[PDB]
């Protein structure tokens, strides 16, 4: 369907750059073949931004920080550096949790070490023991201490590793360094290894020799479900009503002995496959822990998922499922039955990185939408593999796009409903093009499961029928 | 489950049975949750006397600051020039989160671009990104100008600005008369203000140093205006309309009101507004020049009045009756231009205001906290309404700073029981709040959490929050208020005795229990 | 018991043991109270639809209305002409209330005064009482003009106006020469937007009948603008700035902007501004005439069209964002002056802030009431916004209007749920809140109690306030708003969403219960 | 002082007036001599205002139902005329009450019968029996219905008596027809007189036949406190401490019940002469129940008050003042020693109708400050006979004063403060002179007892030392 096109657009829209950066951004852009399988023969991912380009990528701080140890309730995290980094990701991403903040849960608060110039030039390995002292005392039921890398933290030469071995066997406390420094890796996804590689070394055996947990043929963990709006939540309901058992949740939600007893489950449910795959294959090695990738986007993909997580276990479990997906099929019904018409034909362009935008299409389907595009910011070839085959004929396929090469896409190919983060929302406002963000929900949600898709399918309706769209040209003009 | 007719988003949705059943079976499963007991004990431990004098001991460890880093300041500066593209020197994620910060505060598109410093550089050095970034930005987004900051990476590397910029325009990545300014923003130096002072003296130095020669004093009969790290636009309306209002020759400069104000009328314009270089060339050939915040503007200080021999007022943030006062005077002075009935005018319908609502004002406590000419702009205006600053928080004040708070203080009686505290966090003010309770708090939208904190305790201890201040990221449009002048008086006094009375209402609203002063007429 | 440290007004002084115990004590002991729980169940009997049943079958009683009557809107449309001292032929109390009601809002000094006729007058008329009263007026407060309205008591004695002032002018009580306007304004017709109407339609008719021989239309290059009854300052004021953006000569006709906003600066000026005589004279000249709320000016209309032979446009209130372009483009037709690009920008940065807040704002459920205009003007702003009215009352409404706001109901989907109700009144409405719930009411001060009535229900209950309209007599200098053009509607905008939100953040701020949707950023 | 010159003044503001008009209010003017004890021979009161001169006074209306009958909690009041009326007297008087409002307390509500035009023109009997009707349909709580007439009522000839007898036959309850048209007297004080007539026919002797209720020889009645603010409430507990059993409380916070039980009391203290002497000598003449007037504002006058009152009973009462004196002494002693120095020297003008300005003087003193002007709207000649001993010599006296007159002894005199209502405030707040409004004591209070002088004192200090009078200047100018 116009696959010349799309090619004719993509080099038209290349014209504009230098001769290297236009050499090294045609490698990430592609039209989609369904039938191709290798996604290494078409677009290029996981590579260095160009210098200059305005990409929208982050750095290995946030993927570390930000994403994977962050959302951990019970444990203080400590931003290693200037004052600006924790400061700009105080609670900007909506990993939900149950506590009481300041006392035994940790989540929007701020921890720092704050540098200035005299700790630059002689370095803050002193000053972190002194702020792991000042910590204990004034937050004693905490349980447990990161220690987040910022970008000096790697440049001079601070070791916090030895701190925190000298601390933690000082105070019988947990205290995990990471190296998570802004400069390294391309984005992210770095940070997503590191933190997994942390959690490894300095939290996930210390139950090895502890057998008192009692355990059952039916214990499953979530791992890479960061209950953003309460996602987890909806999904663990949904796995109780089945009859099995959530040992731990990774990492919404989570606490640090969730992460001490995940060894003991039977199974893992994976479901961002980017950030957690490290530790699922090092658990399956090292324990014998089977894991396995589920989606619980709209009512299709949740059913499915469900009847593949069935199927891991016995005969009863399976009647439980039938039982689940029963009970809530006229619920998912209704919502179809009101909110498709509406949307029914619909185009839409998604740009989220990582997992979710080849992830959340099954739900735009349920509802009679097309997705036409869609791209990562920081992606690899094995998410744009599944990719392929979860997109239609002939859309565009797009990595680490810069706002440039965004807009003239938007422009020419004029979508009904744009689904990217922060930074593109006011611009493609401003273009008459409704947009709504799916890092947070447009600070709404959940969306997983049943529940989610409701409240999903009624956000869609709200933004691309909204009457202001109606409104952005003057009549005198 | 979910009604179709009804749909319930997270709040109230997990308040469902189910969902508390699941919630609290796991957290008696598998959290090994502390008992409440002790969480109860613990809460109402820091909130006590001895928890605070354990807090005030802190040195190593910040708890919720509240300040930013210097590169933001910069691009803040930077994007108040005509197409004008502030590049950020150093690693992207920086970039990432000051756009997004920006983007939340302002609700508008924020453009900035970086070099995407990597480990390679961190060796070698960020010539090659410079020159490559350089050349990229202007081929993309076609700047007029590029503004250069930099991030923490770059300044603990010691990559030299000048000599990359320099070499990028030798060897031809970039045309020799393209103007590219840069300044030094090292994040682990003062604070986002620092970055916008260092950022606008670096542009000044680029467009002013080497044409001193021909540069008359008072050529032009305008007078230089320099606002300063600034983010309610309704600050820079005002300060033109009064100017204009005087019929006064006046330069704004770094003003970014157009770019962050731009309408939606079907395309994305990218920029729009700003100061022109040519304004930035001719402002040595001004009469003189205002700073509208000197207490982070004091290198700019430096450099106008030793450079442009321009002879800078002392004068205080335009904030209030006594101060806005002062700045038309001295406007007047230097212009020669009279102050017009309108201004005199509105100064009296500010003071009939007063007078209307100085009852429900007096004795009133506040805590208060943000960026130090705020800070001492709202503590004037406080003592100008009979109101009692009680904690006055700056964690980006100085010394010599507090003695002038301390100054202004010491000369009214109503600051009798204030205290000034420099370096300190949010989580400090919070025991202050919690030890010595006031009426209210004014300050950006991290105060939410203690107002959660302090409900927690009682209703009789809770201290409602009023939102002034940057950033403010759980309400609308409210960067579109004025905090300068007679108009902007005139909205803060509004919203302070509003907050009051909205406050009572809920008080007195108890059926035949507190409702006997549920007043009608206020 | 007072602490002179920390003493306490009546709330709360009265909450103290010893307060409480008295309290008791007479409760038991000498009111023969009935017992709480009778009072329970007749309370929540009172929130039940068998109770809506019975309240609206009311034919001879009203409760708690929303409307005042005639001569406090004239009155108001006398104070908008130069110099002139408002004159109520009738009793001094009526004058006491309007001047008192006025003063409550306004927060200002209402001038107006009154011939105090008595029994005596009841008995043989007022004459006599109006050769002094005018009289002692002209001497006393030395006014260019005096407009005369009536109150109920004269209305129904049956004095006649125009034998009375021309016998006071023909015995030398004033000079022949000296205006004095009059109208008939009986307190059983219509509403206060009446007196407005009649009060103006005499001025009209004085200055223009017998003078229309040597006018021409259009020669003067001007628009009159009639705004009719009007509490808001800035909706004044925005048409002023709008009509002068576009470059179009207008004539504001009966604006008191100037006498309701003088400043506090030692002296007390009794007039200010206003319509000049010379004005009304020179107004059958203008291209034309434009109402600004149509729906009470039906008087006018009549007069300026059979009159004047203006051909006055079928506008709507300037309210919103259709309803202004339309006002707009027709000013622009009228008078030949393009609109220009400020305009547009503005009306851009509107439709912006629309997009920025629709997904807090769309579905949510709103009752409302006011003046006809006003309600028909929110109702369209609220359509043009996705919420949803569902409770559209208007007390001094009629058949045709209410045809209208259906009319406008059923051009969007949003429309569905809502219902209109002409001649009820705010006990009626508290009855559809509570059977019918909406998430918020829009009206004036005296729906604060209909929101106390809902917190006693339940907190899941109750129904927040938004003060819009008049009176609002506890919030102080919310007269100074705008409702009226793009300024207008940013302002409600900015108070709707805001409202919405500080509900969200009030009802999740409970630590470890609700506070998983504590958002930062919203 | 300078009586000469303030003759003068006198003189030079009544050369404005025609010469009806001059003449009449050369009446009301005059310069107080202490000695006279007859205000007869020296200043003319309670007569017509001249047309046209912009009066302070009210109507009979308001002070009827607005003063007398609204503050009753438990009745209904029907404002029986055209809508305006209500609407405006509608919760505009802090008369302080406990009860559950539209159901068993209706003081803060507007019921009225809202008549149009065939009302005017064919009657409003039948609508009004109609409407008590629905009355008791709908508020099946309320303890009894009072109609208050409006201008037109007794204008249309309107026979609201015969309604209010055959419904109150019917239905068994208690309807108070009130004649009390705004046309007729000449300010608020008929509407007293009136509103107690109609509290003697209708109420007051409905247990003249009842003994059930058991007497106590310490048995008090507060007859004219209206609870403004709560203040009847801070008398009440004082009379309470002394030992003394308050059976009634007209009329604020006041029910029909109290009014009935009235005539039992052993003692009727009047705080408010002018509203309610009329009821008073009618009690004293029809039950013997002997009545005293009391001033509780400012310590010296409460507690000279309390011993007065106290003097009327035995021993054990007096013993009971004298320890309440000896409890609340520090307290007011504490008020005076902060406050005094802050107002000594100060000069205050009053413009309020009826008894607060010759009451509120006492309380000025305690504080060291001077009142150099006073004056009452609607005070007969026995309000003046009893001001005039209370105000030094060669002070200014003014009976319902116009606005130019106010204003131009302002201009004059120049007082440090004024007290006065809600019309005058923004005048002289304008000129530049603090300003306390009296009769709602600036939405603050109650002013009443020793609990009351200390907001007293504190309302005064924070008015007059407010920062913002220094600024009325600009600096240009
Ligand atoms: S962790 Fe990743 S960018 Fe898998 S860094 Fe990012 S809360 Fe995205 S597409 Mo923000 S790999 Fe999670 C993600 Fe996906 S922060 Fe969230 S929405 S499913
Ligand atoms: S009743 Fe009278 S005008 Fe005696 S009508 Fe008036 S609540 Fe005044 S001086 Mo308002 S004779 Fe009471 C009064 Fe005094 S309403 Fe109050 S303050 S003590
Ligand atoms: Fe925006
Ligand atoms: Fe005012």
């Amino acid at each position: 369907m116009s696959r010349e096109e799309v090619e004719s657009l993509i080099q038209e829209v290349l014209e504009v750059y230098p001769e290297k950066a236009r050499k090294d951004r045609n490698k990430h852009l592609a039209v989609n073949d369904p039938a191709v399988t290798q996604s290494k023969k078409c677009i290029i991912s996981n590579k260095k931004s160009q210098p200059g380009l305005m990409t929208i990528r982050g750095c290995a701080y946030a993927g570390s920080k930000g994403v994977v140890w962050g959302p951990i309730k019970d444990m203080i995290h400590i931003s290693h550096g200037p004052v600006g980094c924790g400061q700009y990701s105080r609670a900007g991403r909506r990993n939900y949790y149950i506590g009481t903040t300041g006392v035994n849960a940790f989540v929007t608060m701020n921890f720092t070490s704050d540098f200035q110039e005299k700790d630059i030039v002689f370095g803050g390995d002193k000053k972190l023991a002194k702020l792991i002292d000042e910590v204990e005392t004034l937050f004693p039921l905490n349980k447990g201490i990161s220690v987040q890398s910022e970008c000096p933290i790697g440049l001079i030469g601070d070791d916090i590793e030895s701190v925190s071995k000298v601390k933690g066997a000082e105070l019988s406390k947990t205290i995990v360094p990471v190296r998570c420094e802004g400069f390294r890796g391309v984005s992210q996804s770095l940070g997503h290894h590191i933190a997994n590689d942390a959690v490894r070394d300095w939290v996930l055996g210390k139950r090895d020799e502890d057998t008192t947990f009692a355990s059952t043929p039916y214990d499953v963990a979530i791992i890479g479900d960061y209950n953003i709006g309460g996602d987890a939540w909806s999904s663990r309901i949904l796995l109780e009503e089945m009859g099995l058992r959530c040992v731990a949740q990774w990492s919404g939600d989570g606490s640090i002995s969730e992460i001490e007893l995940t060894p003991k489950v039977k199974l893992n449910l994976v479901h961002c496959y980017r950030s957690m795959n490290y530790i699922s294959r090092h658990m399956e090695e090292k324990y014998g822990i089977p894991w396995m990738e589920y989606n619980f986007f709209g009512p299709t993909k949740t059913i499915e998922s469900l009847r593949a997580i069935a199927a891991k276990f016995d005969e009863s479990i399976q009647k439980k499922c039938e039982e689940v997906i029963a009970k809530y099929k006229p619920e998912w019904e209704a919502v179809v039955a009101k909110y498709r018409p509406r949307l029914e034909g619909k185009r839409v362009m998604l740009y989220i990185g990582g997992l979710r935008p080849r992830h959340v299409i099954g739900a735009y389907e349920d509802l009679g939408m097309e997705v036409v595009g869609t791209g990562y910011e920081f992606a690899h070839n094995d998410d744009y593999d599944r990719t392929m085959k979860e997109m239609g004929d002939s859309t565009l396929l797009y990595d680490d796009v810069t706002g440039y090469e965004f807009e003239e896409f938007v422009k020419r190919i004029k979508p009904d409903l744009i689904g990217s983060g922060i930074k593109e929302k006011f611009i493609f406002q401003k273009m008459g093009i409704p947009f709504r963000e799916m890092h947070s929900w447009d600070y709404s949600g959940p969306y997983h499961g049943f529940d989610g898709f409701a409240i999903f399918a009624r956000d869609m309706d709200m933004t691309l029928n909204n009457p202001c769209w109606k409104k952005l040209q003057a009549p005198w003009e | 489950s979910q009604q179709v007719d009804k749909i319930k988003a997270s709040y109230p949705l997990f308040l469902d049975q189910d969902y508390k059943d699941m919630l609290a079976k796991k957290r008696d499963g598998f959290e090994e949750k502390y008992p409440q007991d002790k969480i109860d004990e613990v809460f109402q431990w820091t909130t006590t006397k001895e928890y605070q004098e354990l807090n005030f001991q802190r040195e190593a460890l910040t708890v919720n600051p509240a300040k930013a880093c210097q590169p933001l300041g910069a691009v803040l500066c930077a994007l108040g020039f005509e197409k004008t593209m502030p590049y950020v020197h150093g690693s992207q994620g920086c970039v990432a989160y000051f756009r997004s910060y920006f983007n939340r505060h302002f609700r508008e598109p924020v453009s900035c671009v970086s070099d995407s410093m990597t480990e390679d550089a961190a060796v070698f050095g960020g010539q090659q990104n410079m020159k490559d970034g350089l050349q990229n930005c202007k081929a993309t987004y076609k700047p007029d100008m590029i503004a250069v900051s930099t991030t923490c990476m770059a300044e603990v590397i010691g990559d030299d600005l000048n000599a990359f910029i320099n070499n990028s325009k030798k060897e031809g990545f970039i045309p020799d008369e393209f103007p590219v300014p840069f300044a030094h923003t090292p994040s682990f130096v003062g604070s986002h203000v620092t970055g916008w002072d260092n950022m606008f003296e670096g542009i000044a130095r680029y467009f002013t140093l080497k044409s001193m020669d021909d540069k008359v004093v008072g050529s032009n009969k305008k007078i230089n205006i320099v606002p300063g790290f600034e983010t309610y636009l309704g600050n820079f309306r005002v300060i033109k309309r009064m100017l204009s209002e005087m019929g006064v020759g006046y330069s704004l400069l770094s003003d970014p009101e157009e770019v962050l104000d731009t309408p939606a009328d079907g395309q994305f314009r990218m920029y729009a507004g700003g100061t022109t270089q040519e304004e930035m060339k001719d402002a040595p050939n001004a009469l003189n020049t205002v700073l509208l915040q000197p207490w982070h503007l004091e290198k700019t200080k430096k450099f106008v009045e030793g450079t442009w021999k321009h002879e800078v007022p002392k004068l205080n943030i335009p904030m209030g009756l006594d101060w806005t006062d002062e700045f038309l005077m001295k406007v007047s002075e230097i212009s020669g231009q009279p102050i017009p009935a309108s201004l005199t005018k509105e100064r009296g319908r500010l003071v009939d205001m007063m007078t209307d609502s100085h009852t429900w004002l007096h004795g009133k406590r506040f805590a208060l906290w943000g960026d130090p000419d705020f800070v001492m702009g709202l503590v004037k205006f406080l003592l100008e309404l009979g109101c009692e600053p009680v904690h006055i928080l700056c964690h980006n004040g100085n010394k010599r700073w507090k003695k002038a708070v301390d100054a202004i203080l010491a000369a009214s009686p109503y600051g009798k029981n204030a205290t000034v505290y420099i370096g300190k966090d949010l989580w400090h003010l919070r025991s202050l709040v919690f030890t010595d309770k006031p009426d209210f708090m004014i300050g950006n939208s991290y105060g939410k959490f203690i107002q959660r904190d302090t409900l927690h305790k009682g209703k009789e201890f809770e201290v409602p929050l009023i939102r002034i201040g940057f950033p403010i990221f759980d309400r609308h449009h409210l960067h579109r208020s004025t905090t300068l002048g007679y108009e902007g008086a005139m909205q803060i006094l509004t919203t302070l005795v509003n907050s009051i009375l909205e406050r009572l209402d809920e008080e007195t609203r108890g059926m035949q229990a507190t409702d006997y002063n549920h007043d009608l007429v206020r």
